[PDB]
């Protein structure tokens, strides 16, 4: 009866648009602009199944917000973009990608074309990636001591700020620790192989990286042995239970004596396979599958340790550790296939519980972080510090590199721009030299935090910078006063900045071409 | 891109659903300008149609 | 489109029609085979391989360049082995013929429909100048056989 | 708000206000639990949805059974849980010390301090604390005497003053029987059985076992001077082929034929016991008991029974190991190497028959590394409030062990903390001394509660108490029967050292961590739906 | 019968013939094996056959 | 021989408490407790399902199982919960939340130990049990995440007694928690390698029969409870009935399961149409069995047209004469012989029962194993690959403790298990690029 | 991005009938992972498959590789359906069930022997199956589309298998049968792997992975 052309499409377009979504995009900053600094305080957040998330890393807040707008998602998506790639920065990305986006406004108002913008933004970000390698610092990773205060200066932004010292250990060993150099030049730090491993009580100076692995297993008849020094091991894949083919089978019996002589074949076949085992002497076996009764009858006899039904993310982290490596068919077992690098095996009980130990190696490529304290919600806050620490570490293993923190490289940066923006004519100089004050975001946001005068420190230290040797010149998070970055000693890789500006710049780049929205076309 | 824009929306209209398969098929047979074409094809029925209310 | 992977242009074809079918061989009683040793296992695998290769064998004997197969729909038409041979013996192979133009595709070319592999000689071939697939711009393959020795009225 | 105008739907409540709602909740579970401290508590009850009736004074069980929706009030509840299951007393002195310390701390920062100073003084009120508990701990030979101080007070707060005569003997008698040398305590082989008969106060400890099921023949003998025990999980129920197999005969008489082999393979089995037990058992004076963990075919019982072979089927895995180590045998797999080395000896086996259950005991073992505690009531909900006092006297008990000191209790030690940490506060430097004084306050909710329920004043009598201490420098702790000064060892009040220091471990913790709290938001999704 | 699964097999015409002849005799001996020794009431606690 | 029956969670409740109520009102036994038939004929295997206390009253042998007082109470408090045995009830405090990660890791391991020893109580009363019978959803955490740790625990404790279970399956047009496709993959990971046979049954064509076929616009819950009871008691039914041919639940593994890999089955139930249907419908064999092979009665989103069945099984209830159940049996074997088997002729098991089921004039169950139920797994695991690239809502699981790697190791599985199926059709075997060139 | 554009299609250049050239582009394989900005967008000179290496143990780095494409899967055989399994004698079940196992085993030696160091399967390969490529160091992926397939075909000179009888009975493997590779390596790109085909022999191919700021950004330029 009636007549349509698109059935029920709303559709907007003009200027609103353009600033519906700087709009939208300069909300989300206004959420997470205040946990950032070592004064920082915690936000706690609602799930849908009811736990607690008390938290203060800038993903986290972010990934637990359900927002309809189109551009809000785009900010909630790069978030875990710079998480996974480097696993620091997940809130200056933010807060630099609200202030590049909102000092754009200002020349859309006065009849600029987006294109002219885009053009001076990218132009812009080659010379911030060109100053930046200037003032990089090299770092010699054969010092421990210089590689303690990487880590420090990453993690006194946390909860663990208090057990700084036993932290950056944890962190440093762990590392040091699953490197792997392997077939061919393929250098990997790998970080599946780096359990983290929460047990409620005790007290968090209980912590502790193992020199192995630990499992939530006990053994299964318990005649057999809870504490062995030097065990040989074998792994195994599959189960040992006669169990059935797959070939469509069935068995006819016409006479008294084959029933039994079926059953009896199958407890032969299970001593052929216990019989094998031996063959090779081992003090510890574990496997993946079930293990028949019969099975255990045999094994004990021969004062074997057996475990049952130990997941697969496990047998891989056992099998680097003690040295061995896993074989399905035991007819094939050999001798290069047992382990021999453990030192000591030990099954304790830990709060009416039985965990398994495999720890003193001679020199495992897998750990098992073992942390204890409060209760969930503090050790959840625990291993999501820990995680960002690790992943610090890594980056400066791979590209041994440093910049000043504190605000120092921000204003270094921005000194270098606009003194090179006034040797460009034309319209795309005034974009050039807003984009460069869109860093200064970075220092204010730490004065404010502090608690201090964000128009007189930020003017002095501005013209601080003016000076020719002056480039390391930060802001003190505590205090609140210009001190250098040298004798204070906050350092953080180059590998985090460079990724911080990229993924910024690109940001506002995508939202600042956009024209028009189209919504409920329903597939 | 054009292609894909008018691919991805919902009409029913038949006069309108022949241009929606004219950007797809320069999609197949060429690859490119298939914002160009969705143009001229308006453009030619809109100016024909001024011939037509005069008595052609 | 033709299932042969690699041959896509035949020059002086020769065409044979077939209406059976190159699988493992089934009989209309229902059948089934009891293996009660363990050497029969490798005897099925040897025996089943011996009966499809005895088969390409005939038809590549003839001359054949160009194979057409027809539709069936309670037992299967083309297995993964006969189709492997086909390729090493350079045989353009095309599937699922329809069953309501079988009188069309004979008038054409000139073909005689076959229904048993003792009855597949040279006798039963038509001939064409040229037979090749041709791939349209965008919307599709297409096939065409031009050059008939023998052609029809259609 | 900056929050709703991406998500009207959304809840928050911002810094004041969010400091506003943790302090106000946190004092709501104080007011109600601060009635359950010291012996002189009282008994809440507590009915659920069914209609079931649970009496209870326990802190950590009033946590989870009360009607509650609230998240501060979640955080709580995790602590004291993580608090229960390792050191297994101390829970409720955990709430109270916690919505007491965020009380005093909001007393300054209503007058405009930040809250991050007075987190630092609790980290150096804290420091200071571990170092002066470290210096009043008392080191003894952890004799069968000193045991019994400790348990009785720890089993005299949950149940009234008769019965904690009886159960006090039973807990630290348990802990020594099965306790080799330096060997760790290993739980689980401390059996506790319920049997709902006869008054409260027969409850008892068995050197031995008891098991909740017994012969099922009817012929079977329903007690045995001196037996051997034989520990199997082997089956003897009939079984059939894992591969797929049926039976194709001929006639009637195939028939029979095919039915009688099919029994062979079970009746092998029987016959290896039997031949066992015409050995060691040579004339028809001792006994035989066969233990098993799977089932048993009626012909199979039939057979048994035959030769007075006293038999159990399906076990539990557990008893698998306590009636090794009780009676002395071996657990076995399978009977292909059977021998007479492998059997037990138990003195005594008989049943007992309760209305619709039965059970069986095993006593007079000769050297038993494993006990039972019998449990016996006249209520439902009298036999969970006594399982509930046996776990936690349990591990106050085997806590004294494994540490080598006790620290005396009575409130004495909170006082001493509350003077040596004044006495330090003026050391410090800025307004963290303000820190320092909010701690001292908070450790003295203890004392203060304690006298506040046994009908008392609170400020009259803790000063009494801080009178003494600071002119005799013993360590001086509350009376509840006269309000005067009390010397805390040498009465025979006692409390265990790990749980102390992991108390103040952990109350910090969560006070320091929620007063930094900006903002509590709910803006996800409203249901996992 | 067996507790496993059971059938009858035959493939001659004799044990076709014969089965049904050979099950009644076996049945009448046992019954008559049971009045042998002297009993006047039998009691069971299940199903009972024709 | 005996049988155990478990259910957990929401569904799986509720399903089981219909069930032992349209068990008491047939075999003469009454809210009470006592029994009232004057028929031996139904207490002649009444022990199957049930324990004799003293004094004339039986018991169900049934475990009840949830995370929540809410679900148990229902039952206790409802009609039918003075029957059921008191200590039996087993319930949490705080609930599964439906992460699958905390009904498997978190709180079902501290619940299994105390529900275990509780079914150790109930196989110690029979002389000789035969195997479990377990109810549950895919949808709910309780279901799958402790109703995949149930099982791995019982297996390793019970050596080769058979695993019978009745699963429903999620339908995602039905999608409900956001998360469906995580729970769904996981637990029929572990259910292809630890039970014999799942007999999966669908809300959407339990939505379709009572609405469109017979009537009530908005169906309720309530009413599909009654018709997945209908089909609990159908394939159960023999067990409790005498038969010429003693068929036990392992003969059904060898004789219905082919492959101990591809060994799901789909229900069926004819006799249930419109109102007036049931009456003007002439209800005789052959249009009652027509049913069997229609698109209507199917309880699967497979369709059997585009897939080839493996074996089928009848049950028949009734009093009637020999003839005329194989006659149209007959007819109907070689009537849609076309759409048939590819290898396995002559499937059709026929069981006949002369007491119906109470309440009408005719009665038969169906089962099939189908080809076409890959169709159904397919759909899964497609939308369960486009999430994962994502990662949306993963923090959720692999914060709770479980490694990463699980997520890809069962979608390994899904995909191995539909080449399958797939493998078995020989159909489904039969391009955009340019390269045809020279080889 | 013009540089990388059209060095691309001068890299897939065809020769073809008498004298028409051909530029086949879609054989081209785009891939997207965020991450780095668009200007770190990499070329590659060889192929690149989305799929990562079947087991941990395995090697991860071939510097010289004898690459083996297969069409089927590599699981424990079994009789097909028209076949049935009937025991008379139980005596015989015990080499039945080991023929399962072993006719996989022995097809697998007849690869193995002949020099390849890498094996591609579109089909599954059974987890006993992973076991003799670890020992034998050996690389093998499991689950790789038939498109990707042809095309590594085509350029390292292998060919495509979907069985292993030859015009006689037996089952052969020939070495004249098998491609060529200069290097395969499997790389780590913002928090996933992916395995790197370099430098094949027989012909050139080429692919290319963008990099963008989030997923949206990275499907704009693909298209
Ligand atoms: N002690 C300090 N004084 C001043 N600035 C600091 C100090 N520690 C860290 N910062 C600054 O904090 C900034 C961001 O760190 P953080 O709060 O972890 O947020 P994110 O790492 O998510 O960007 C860094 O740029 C660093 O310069
Ligand atoms: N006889 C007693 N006289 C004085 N104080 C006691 C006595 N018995 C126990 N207390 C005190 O009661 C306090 C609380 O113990 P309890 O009531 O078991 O609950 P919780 O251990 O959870 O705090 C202990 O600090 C202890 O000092
Ligand atoms: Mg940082
Ligand atoms: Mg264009
Ligand atoms: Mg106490």
């Amino acid at each position: 009866p009636v007549l349509v052309l698109s059935q029920n499409t709303k559709r907007e377009s003009g200027r609103k648009v353009q600033s519906g979504n700087i709009n939208a995009a300069k909300t989300i900053a206004d959420i997470i602009r205040t946990c950032l600094g070592p004064k920082s305080m915690m936000k706690m957040l609602l799930d849908p199944m009811g736990g607690i998330v008390m938290t203060n890393d800038g993903n986290a807040i972010l990934r637990e917000i359900q927002v309809q707008h189109p551009a809000a998602k785009s900010m909630i998506e790069i978030s875990r973009t710079q998480d996974e790639e480097v696993g620091d920065g997940t809130t200056s990305v933010i807060i630099l990608a609200g202030e590049m986006l909102s000092v754009a406004e200002h020349f859309l108002e006065q009849q600029m074309h987006p294109t002219v913008v885009i053009s001076a933004y990218r132009k812009a970000l080659d010379d911030m990636i060109s100053t930046l390698k200037k003032i990089s610092i090299p770092v010699d990773i054969s010092d421990s001591d210089m590689m303690l205060n990487i880590i420090n200066s990453s993690i006194t932004t946390k909860a663990i700020s208090r057990w700084s010292s036993l932290a950056c250990n944890i962190a440093l060993d762990a590392v040091k620790m699953v490197q792997f150099e392997e077939n061919g030049r393929k250098e990997i730090d790998i970080k599946k192989y780096a359990r983290v491993e929460k047990i409620p009580g005790g007290i968090i100076e209980d912590s502790c990286v193992l020199r192995g692995v630990m499992i939530n297993k006990d053994v299964t008849h318990p005649r057999m042995r809870r504490y062995i020094k030097n065990p040989r091991i074998v792994l195994l894949d599959s189960s040992l239970e006669y169990k059935k083919g797959e070939s469509q089978t069935d068995i006819e019996i016409t006479r008294e004596e084959d029933f039994t002589r079926i059953l009896q074949m199958e407890e032969e076949y299970i001593q052929q396979l216990c019989e094998d085992i031996i063959q090779l002497k081992p003090d510890v076996v574990i496997t993946e599958k079930g293990i028949s009764d019969l099975a255990q009858h045999y094994l004990m006899r021969a004062n074997i340790t057996a475990i049952r039904r130990v997941r697969k993310t496990d047998n891989n982290r056992i099998a680097r550790a003690c040295g061995a490596r896993i074989v399905s068919r035991p007819e094939e077992l050999r001798e290069d296939d047992v382990g021999t690098g453990a030192g000591l095996l030990e099954i304790k009980k830990i709060g009416d519980e039985y965990f398994t130990f495999i720890t003193d190696c001679k020199d495992p490529k897998a750990c098992t972080i073992l942390l204890r304290g409060a209760s969930k919600e503090i050790l959840s806050e625990v291993e999501r510090n820990l995680q960002d620490a690790m992943q610090v570490c890594r980056n400066v293993l791979l590209d041994p590199q440093l910049v000043p923190g504190g605000g120092a490289s921000e204003m270094a940066v921005a000194h270098a721009l606009t003194e090179k923006s006034k040797a460009m004519t034309g319209v795309e100089q005034w974009p050039y030299r807003a984009v460069a004050q869109a860093l200064e975001v970075i220092p204010r946001t730490l004065i404010q935090n502090c608690g201090a005068s964000t128009i007189r420190l930020l003017t002095s230290l501005r013209a601080k910078h003016t000076q020719e040797n002056c480039e390391t010149w930060g802001v003190n998070g505590e205090t609140g006063t210009l001190v250098d970055m040298k004798e204070l000693g906050i350092w953080e890789p180059l590998a985090v900045k460079l990724q911080t500006y990229k993924t910024a710049v690109e940001t506002a780049v995508l939202l600042l071409r956009i024209d028009d929205i189209v919504s409920g076309h329903k597939k | 891109d054009g292609a894909t824009i008018l691919k991805l929306l919902e009409v029913e209209h038949p006069a309108a659903k022949v241009l929606c398969e004219l950007a797809d098929l320069q999609d197949k047979e060429v690859g490119d300008g298939t914002t160009s074409v969705v143009i001229i094809a308006a453009e030619l029925l809109k100016n024909a149609d001024e011939l037509v209310k005069q008595k052609i | 489109k033709v299932s042969n992977s690699g041959i896509t242009r035949v020059e002086k074809a020769k065409i044979g029609l077939i209406q059976f079918c190159l699988s493992a061989p089934k009989t209309d009683m229902d059948n089934q085979i009891v293996v009660s040793d363990y050497a029969q296992m490798d005897r099925v695998l040897r025996e089943e391989r011996a009966y499809i290769l005895n088969l390409v064998k005939q038809i590549k004997k003839t001359g054949c360049n160009v194979l057409l197969i027809q539709k069936s729909i309670l037992r299967d038409a083309l297995s993964d082995l006969a189709l492997h041979f086909l390729n090493k013996m350079k045989i353009m192979v095309i599937k699922d013929i329809e069953r309501e133009d079988i009188e069309f595709i004979c008038k054409t070319i000139g073909t005689k429909p076959v229904a048993h592999i003792d009855q597949f000689t040279a006798d039963m071939l038509g001939s064409a100048e040229l037979a090749e697939e041709v791939n349209l711009n965008g919307s599709g393959k297409l096939l065409k056989i031009t050059g008939c020795a023998s052609p029809g009225k259609t | 708000a900056a929050v709703k105008t991406l998500n009207p739907k959304a809840e928050v409540a911002r810094a004041q206000a969010a400091l506003a709602v943790n302090i106000s909740a946190a004092r709501g579970l104080q007011d109600v639990l601060r009635t359950n401290l010291g012996p002189k508590g009282t008994m809440k009850m507590l009915v659920s949805g069914a209609g079931d009736i649970k009496l209870t004074k326990d802190g950590n069980v009033l946590l989870h059974e009360m009607q509650i929706q609230h998240p501060t009030a979640s955080l709580i509840a995790k602590v004291a849980t993580a608090q229960d299951d390792i050191t297994g007393d101390g829970t409720t002195s955990n709430v109270l010390i916690i919505g007491e310390l965020l009380k005093q701390a909001d007393l300054y920062i209503s007058e405009g301090l930040h809250p991050r100073i007075i987190t630092e003084g609790f980290e150096a009120a804290k420091e200071k604390a571990l170092q002066f508990l470290e210096e009043v701990k008392v080191s003894r030979e952890m004799d069968r005497e000193t045991l019994i101080d400790v348990a009785r007070t720890s089993l005299r707060t949950k149940v009234h003053a008769e019965l904690a005569d009886v159960l006090t003997e039973a807990v630290v008698d348990s802990i020594l029987a099965i306790k080799k040398q330096d060997e760790p305590i290993d739980l689980f082989m401390i059996e506790i059985m319920e049997m709902k008969h006869k008054s409260e106060t027969d409850t008892s400890l068995i050197r031995g076992l008891v098991l909740d099921h017994g012969a099922r023949h009817p012929d079977m003998k329903k007690r045995v001077e001196d037996a051997y025990i034989l520990t199997c999980n082997v089956s003897l129920e009939y079984e059939k082929t894992e591969v797929n197999s049926g039976f194709f005969y001929k006639s009637a008489e195939e028939r029979e034929k095919l039915v009688k082999a099919e029994r062979k393979f079970i009746e092998d089995r029987v016959k290896k016991i039997i031949e066992l037990k015409r050995k060691v058992c040579g004339d028809s004076d001792k006994g035989f008991v066969v233990i098993n963990q799977k089932g048993i075919d009626p012909f199979s019982l039939d057979a048994l029974s035959k030769e007075g072979i006293v038999a159990l089927r399906r076990a539990k895995r557990r008893n698998m190991e306590r009636l090794t180590l009780a009676c002395g045998g071996v657990a076995l797999n399978s009977f292909d190497d059977l021998s007479p080395d492998c059997l037990g000896h138990a003195g005594l086996v008989y049943e007992y028959t309760l209305g619709e259950e039965k059970f069986t005991f095993i006593e007079k073992c000769n050297n038993p590394r494993s006990v039972t505690l019998l449990i016996k009531g006249p209520n439902k909900h009298t036999l969970t409030q006594i399982k509930d006092a046996v776990r936690d006297g349990l591990r106050a008990v085997k806590n004294a062990i494994d540490d080598g000191c006790v620290v005396p209790g009575a409130g004495a030690v909170e006082v001493a903390m509350a003077e040596a940490l004044i006495k330090h506060k003026p050391s410090v430097k800025g307004r963290a001394q303000l820190g320092v004084q909010a701690f001292a306050d908070a450790l003295l909710i203890i004392p203060k509660v304690l006298a506040q329920n046994s009908g008392f004043d609170l400020q009259e009598t803790l000063v009494k108490i801080q009178a003494e201490h600071s002119e005799s420098g013993q360590l001086v702790g509350v009376d509840l029967n006269t309000g005067e000064p009390m010397v805390a060892a040498e009465v025979g009040v006692w409390d265990n050292y790990c749980v102390k220091k992991q108390l103040l471990h952990s109350c910090t913790v969560i006070a320091t961590n929620i007063l930094l709290v900006d903002e509590i938001m709910r803006a996800g999704m409203s249901f996992l739906k | 019968i067996t507790e496993t699964k059971g059938t009858v097999l035959i493939k001659t015409a004799e044990e076709l013939m014969n089965f049904s002849k050979g099950e009644e005799n076996l049945m009448d001996a046992q019954v008559k094996a049971i009045a042998d020794t002297g009993a006047n009431v039998v009691v069971t606690g299940g199903k009972v056959a024709d | 021989r005996e049988i155990v029956h478990i259910q957990a969670g929401q569904c799986g409740n509720q399903i089981g408490a219909k069930f032992w109520e349209v068990i008491s009102d047939e075999h003469g036994i009454d809210p009470t407790g006592t029994y009232h038939g004057d028929s031996d004929l139904q207490l002649d295997r009444i022990s199957v399902y049930y324990n004799e206390a003293t004094g004339g009253k039986y018991v169900p042998r049934a475990i009840l199982v949830d995370l929540e007082p809410g679900t148990m109470d229902s039952v206790r408090s409802g009609p039918f919960g003075q029957i059921f045995r008191p200590d039996n009830f087993v319930f949490g405090q705080s609930g599964a939340g439906n992460n699958w990660a905390k009904g498997h890791y978190t709180e079902g391991a501290e619940l299994v130990d105390s529900v275990l020893d509780v079914v150790r109580k109930e196989a110690e009363s029979c002389d000789c049990l035969q195997g479990f019978q377990l109810t549950h959803s895919l949808g709910g955490g309780t279901g799958s995440g402790m109703g995949t740790l149930l099982i791995s625990k019982i297996r390793e404790e019970y050596p080769d007694r058979i695993m019978n279970t009745f699963s429903v399956v999620p339908s995602p047009k039905v999608s409900d928690t956001v998360v469906e496709p995580y729970n769904a993959t996981l637990s029929v990971h572990q259910l292809v390698e630890n039970t014999d046979e799942t007999y999966c049954i669908d809300n959407e064509a339990l939505y379709d029969i009572c609405f469109r076929t017979l009537k009530l616009t908005t169906p309720t819950y309530g009413d599909l409870n009654h018709l997945v009871s209908a089909t609990m008691s159908g394939v159960t039914t023999c067990l409790r009935f005498p038969g010429q041919l003693n068929a036990d639940l392992r003969k059904l593994a060898v004789n219905m399961v082919p492959f101990p890999r591809l060994h799901f089955f789909m229900p069926g139930f004819a006799p249930l149409t419109s109102r007036g249907s049931q009456q003007y419908r002439a209800l005789t064999v052959p249009e009652l069995t027509q049913q069997v092979f229609d698109a209507k009665n199917m309880m699967a989103a497979c369709d059997p047209r585009h897939g080839r069945y493996l074996t089928v099984a009848a049950v028949f209830r009734g009093r009637m004469s020999m003839k005329e159940v194989d006659e149209q049996m007959l007819n109907v074997q070689n009537k849609n012989s076309s759409y048939f088997v590819e290898w396995i002729p002559n499937n059709v098991k026929t069981a006949v029962c002369d007491i119906p089921p109470r309440g009408l004039k005719m009665a038969v169950t169906f089962i099939g194993n189908s080809t076409a139920i890959q169709e159904l797994f397919k759909r899964i695991s497609e939308q369960f690959t486009a999430m994962f690239r994502r990662k949306a809502f993963l923090h959720w699981y692999t914060g709770e403790g479980m490694d990463e790697m699980e997520f890809t190791e069962a979608e390994s599985n899904m995909n191995d298990l539909v080449s399958e199926y797939q493998q078995y059709q020989d159909a489904t075997a039969e391009f955009g690029e340019e390269a045809e060139e020279e080889a | 991005f013009a540089n990388m554009v059209v060095d691309a299609v001068l890299a897939i250049k065809y020769t073809d009938i008498r004298g028409q050239p051909r530029y086949p582009v879609n054989s081209v394989n785009i891939l997207k992972a965020h991450g780095r900005s668009q200007m770190e967008s990499m070329l590659i000179s060889g192929y690149a498959l989305n799929c990562v290496v079947g087991s941990q143990g395995m090697p991860k780095r071939i510097v010289n590789a004898k690459i083996a494409c297969l069409d089927f899967s590599l699981q424990k055989t079994k009789m097909k359906l028209g076949v049935q399994v009937v025991i008379t004698d139980p005596e015989k079940l015990d080499q039945i069930r080991q023929r399962e196992s072993d006719i996989t085993k022995e097809r697998i030696q007849k690869i193995l022997a002949t020099g390849a160091n890498v094996i591609l399967t579109t089909g599954g390969i059974d987890d006993m199956c992973l076991k003799y490529f670890v020992e034998a160091g050996a690389m093998a992926v499991r689950r790789v589309l038939k498109r990707d397939l042809k095309r590594i075909a085509k350029a390292s000179g292998a060919t495509i298998l979907s069985t292993l009888a030859n015009l006689e009975g037996e089952e052969t493997f020939e070495a004249a049968m098998l491609g060529q590779a200069e290097e395969v390596v499997q790389e780590r790109i913002c928090d996933d792997e992916l395995i790197l085909i370099k430098n094949t022999k027989a012909r050139t191919s080429a692919s290319i992975i963008l990099r963008g700021a989030n997923d949206f950004m990275c499907d704009e330029m693909e298209r």
